């Protein structure tokens, strides 16, 4: 569901525990912001459409 | 300040930011909060439930 970044976060961090090549979405600024600083946190890829 | 008054006493937290635990004062915190009025620096103080 839509806003709530909190469980974006949940799900990010459930997606690295697996670990893949690149990342797509959210489509809402709030959720990127924090998306974008844990990709280069532990330097990650990410794309956005 | 000015809000704690009117409160009761309370305790601080130590929740996980992993995973959110509701919390039920920060609503009566909220209210206490938003229809406190004061004066001050800059005149009257006024907070809207918008």
């Amino acid at each position: 569901n839509l806003f709530d970044s909190f469980e974006a976060s949940r799900r990010a961090c459930d997606q690295l525990a697996l670990g893949v090549a690149a990342l797509f979405g959210p489509s809402h600024s709030s959720s990127v912001s924090a998306v974008q600083s844990i990709c280069n946190a532990l330097e990650v890829p990410h794309i956005q459409t | 300040a000015i809000a704690s008054h009117r409160a009761s006493q309370l305790t601080v937290s130590s929740l996980q930011c992993h995973r959110h635990k509701p919390w039920r004062l920060g609503p009566r915190f909220m209210n206490l909060i938003k229809e406190a009025r004061w004066d001050g620096l800059t005149g009257r103080i006024t907070f809207n439930k918008t």
